[PDB]
């Protein structure tokens, strides 16, 4: 019950995850974008949004400069949900141009 | 199906 990504629990573990399941991966499912919001949503009641703000900033960037726009929407998909949950918690969310 | 099923599933089996 703890915030991790296919079975990465450290930071950079999860952005090494991301970085090459964009690269490696043009055309992602629902299920494994789902998964990062599962893990995003658990920073939230974890306390963790350090690395929040990170994985986010580092995904992005992915998503952006990834040859696919498709990338593009599955970063607002996940933040729906993410910035969902946060804001029940806390009130406030990520900015991101 | 997904990449992190099957990739999550690598480090966790041996």
């Amino acid at each position: 019950a703890a915030p991790n990504l296919a079975g990465a629990v450290e930071f950079s573990d999860v952005k090494t995850l991301l970085k090459e399941w964009i690269t490696t991966i043009s055309d992602p499912m629902e299920e494994d974008i789902l998964q990062v919001v599962r893990y995003c949503t658990d920073l939230i009641e974890e306390k963790d949004l350090e690395k929040l703000d990170l994985v986010i900033k580092y995904m992005k960037r992915l998503m952006q400069q990834s040859v696919e726009s498709v990338w593009n929407m599955a970063f607002d998909f996940i933040l729906d949900n993410v910035q969902v949950v946060l804001q029940q918690t806390y009130g406030s969310t990520l900015k991101v141009t | 199906k997904s990449f992190f099923d099957k990739k999550r599933s690598e480090r966790i089996s041996n």
